[PDB]
């Protein structure tokens, strides 16, 4: 059970997207779809370095997104972080 | 004369192409074949002679004709996998490495790993004169030059693929044509690419199918020395059988897993063989007769040896073997030992191995 | 910055192609360092922020301990983890690691011979099979076969290929005994 | 046919004792088991007695002093000297032993081929106690479940 | 709609190329990509 475990949370990893969620299969249906949403789209070091970046960035510099994001952070509001939805679904109907 | 020759070689190389199966075939059946003759086997009486026993008197010929023919139809069987199945893998190993340079520029912009075997030995191949011989495309050094020429170099880029400058303007030009005569055979000599043929050799060596025929080739030849080195040829049936290459392959998929849990193994009665050699050596003797004790736990690679075997082919542990502790202050103690033991050992990481190799088939 | 978001809100307005084709080399440049994001925004829609990384920050990143945490921190989530407390487990993590990455900064501050030996062992045993066939034997052969013969024509490649099968052999032994050289 | 033999002699009778084993549904679903995986098992139990007879080939050759299965020594039974009477050792007795031929086979102890027949004899406990048994023996219960 | 010669037709019923694609069959199925699977396929065409 233990090695099965291990199994599914590597199978779970390359089978779905850690912050949305959605299933690998909806941006595979384009080629590289999960790649491109897992490596640019939807990286998971990416949010990382935007909440860092915020941190050593002035509260006077901040874009409207930028305050948006520190304020949710500081009130510890996750509700900015994607849901079952990406940009490729927002806008998909526009988009293609 | 020479169309006549090679006329016959390649209708003879086509009749072993043809044949590889069948060959394939009835070799294992002379195989099977010769191990049922040896199984009839005696030693006569130091007078030490392995002598072939017949209630019939006619097996020895009949194991010596079929020892020759294994032999014969093996290099039979080579020479029908090499006019067989060679091209493929030449076409497949030429087309890869065709596609590599001229998509990527493997060998012109950013050079192998230095590290795959396969890209060092195919190094030597792309400025072979004779190059897509089996792959359709004869003008990728064309393209590749095209390609990649004005930027790396016209030049140095034609002289890494080997090729000449003169012929490009009157290839599509007007010049002069060269033809060919059989008996004329400096001409051949020289066309023989020793470098293209250097290469193709390396990849059929590379190659594992021809590498298992060739231990096949050799286990025969060495089954005419001693007639026992045809039992190694019994197991081709495993080869050949689906069920029974997936039962060997079985043991090697979890290969790394497996490797360990036998060193865990290894680790785990090491500890156990220090903790006896240390406190627990009264016990060890192992001598029917009292006045010569065996004493088998005085040298610890004795003891450690004795843990790996015996030990742990025994069904209950160590304390099997090793003498009964009633009536010592350790009894305690060595009660603890040796039901660890039993259940670390036996219980343990050894039915994990098996389970393994079993869950692996599964 | 102001490129990439344009191509991306207008993906089929062909003029900013123009600008794009003219401008690889800036955006390839800038591909490494530009951070790329989706957010809920604050009209309910998903908005993509482009924001700097520091080459100095990924390589604290990229360092092996931050690794390691990232592995651990990622099975723990996956094996357990709530819908509302994953999201709260990652910015936790996430500010350790931030932690981590800052800490690293200041602590630091400013095969190939068993290969080499079976390309040996192929070059100059294959360089023997062709030493040994560059005897050209081929015009005395057919002075031996004046007339055909079925026999002696045969038994030349059979014993061409019994050779190719014994400089394979030679060729094996070559690899044990390197082999042998190399761990002893 | 078999209670018209039972007729002349009465033990014929217990071979009609299996037809409960035919009238229950679980027990039909046990002796079907067997046939189920008919080639995958007889091809397993031919790998074992190919693998025991690669081993008794070895024994032959080598590791005949350590066959004698003799208790007193003036008369002793040597029963690998003949390669038949060995594979029938290492068919039977070796396969039904718990911890493999070493078990039967005397101690190798104070001799040069010591090692040699330590790795002898713990492989054919791994490859033929410890697997390809174990595999039979999941194959029928497998199908059975 | 395009028109199959009966040597050709004969030529993939002859057994090695049987065999290589039951072989390419069973490798792709069990590994495989979305994007890889239609590229293995035509690599195996050309060398079939
Ligand atoms: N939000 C996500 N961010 C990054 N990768 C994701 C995400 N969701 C799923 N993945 C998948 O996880 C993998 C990359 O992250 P992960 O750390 O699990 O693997 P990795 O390739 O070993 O990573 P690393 O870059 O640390 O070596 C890819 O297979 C990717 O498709
Ligand atoms: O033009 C060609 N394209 C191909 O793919 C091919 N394969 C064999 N022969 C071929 N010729
Ligand atoms: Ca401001
Ligand atoms: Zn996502």
């Amino acid at each position: 059970e233990l090695r099965d475990q291990q199994e599914q949370v590597k199978e779970d990893m390359e089978t779905k997207c850690f912050i949305c969620g959605i299933g690998n299969d909806y941006f595979d249906t384009v080629p590289h779809g999960f790649e491109t949403h897992t490596l640019q789209e939807h990286n998971l070091a990416n949010y990382l370095f935007f909440l860092m970046y915020l941190i050593n960035k002035d509260e006077t510099e901040h874009t409207g997104q930028e305050s948006y994001v520190w304020k949710m952070y500081q009130e510890r509001c996750w509700e900015f972080f994607p849901a079952g939805d990406c940009f490729r679904k927002q806008y998909e109907d526009q988009l293609n | 004369f020479w169309k006549k020759i090679i006329a016959y070689q390649q209708k003879l190389l086509n009749y072993f192409a043809r044949n590889f199966y069948n060959m394939r075939m009835l070799a294992l059946f002379v195989a099977f074949a010769i191990n049922f003759i040896l199984l009839f086997y005696k030693v006569s009486t130091i007078a030490v002679h392995y002598v072939l026993e017949e209630s019939s008197g006619y097996m020895e010929p009949t194991l010596r004709i079929l020892a020759i023919l294994h032999t014969v139809i093996s290099f039979f069987c080579i020479i029908g996998y090499y006019c067989l199945k060679v091209p493929l893998v030449i076409f497949k190993r030429e087309k890869e490495v065709a596609r590599k340079l001229e998509f990527d520029g493997l060998y012109i912009t950013e050079q192998p790993s230095e590290d795959d075997i396969k890209g060092q030995w195919d190094r030597l191949v792309i400025n072979t004169q004779s190059f897509p011989n089996n792959y359709w495309d004869k003008f990728v050094k064309r393209k590749v030059m095209d390609k990649y020429g004005e930027f790396y170099g016209r030049d140095r880029i034609s002289e890494l693929l080997g090729m000449d400058k003169a012929a490009l303007d009157f290839s599509d030009a007007r010049e002069k044509k060269k033809p060919k005569k059989d008996s004329s055979l400096s001409a051949v000599l020289n066309s023989i690419d020793v470098k293209y043929q250097m290469w193709k050799l390396g990849v059929v060596f590379t190659d594992n199918s021809f590498l298992y025929l060739a231990w096949y080739m050799t286990m025969s030849v060495l089954g005419h020395y001693n007639n026992f080195f045809f039992a190694a040829h019994l197991l081709d049936i495993a080869m050949g059988f689906k069920t029974l290459r997936t039962i060997l392959s079985s043991v090697t998929h979890n290969g790394k897993q497996l490797v360990l849990t036998v060193g865990l193994l290894a680790v785990v009665v090491y500890l156990y063989t220090v903790v006896a050699f240390n406190f627990f050596r009264k016990f060890y003797n192992k001598s029917e007769d009292g006045d010569t004790p065996d004493m088998k736990c005085d040298d610890m690679l004795t003891c450690y040896m004795f843990h790996m075997y015996v030990g742990v082919r025994a069904g209950g542990g160590i304390g099997d073997e090793i003498e009964d502790p009633a009536g010592d202050e350790y009894e305690i103690y060595r009660i603890i030992f040796d039901i660890t033991f039993f259940f670390f050992v036996i219980v343990i990481l050894l039915a994990i191995i098996q389970g393994l190799i079993i869950d692996a088939f599964g | 910055v102001l490129l990439t978001n344009l191509s991306e809100h207008m993906p089929n307005d062909t003029r900013l192609q123009t600008f794009l084709e003219l401008a690889e080399s800036v955006l390839n440049y800038f591909q490494p360092f530009l951070g790329r994001i989706e957010i809920m925004g604050s009209a309910k829609r998903i908005e993509r922020v482009y924001f700097e990384i520091s080459e100095s920050s990924r390589t604290q990143w990229e360092k092996p301990q931050v690794k390691e945490s990232k592995r651990q921190f990622i099975f723990d989530v996956v094996n357990e983890g709530g819908e509302k407390e994953k999201m709260e487990l990652f910015v936790n993590f996430c500010e350790d690691t931030i932690f981590e990455m800052q800490l690293a900064a200041q602590i630091s501050e400013s095969s190939i011979l068993t290969v080499r030996s079976a390309l040996f062992a192929l070059r100059y045993n294959i360089l023997t099979l062709m030493r040994m066939l560059s005897l050209k034997s081929l015009k005395k052969q057919m002075k031996k076969v004046k007339k055909m013969t079925v026999k002696d024509m045969v038994t030349a490649f059979f014993s061409s290929y019994w050779s190719i099968f014994m400089t394979l052999l030679h060729f094996v032994a070559s690899v044990f005994r390197g082999f042998f050289r190399i761990i002893c």
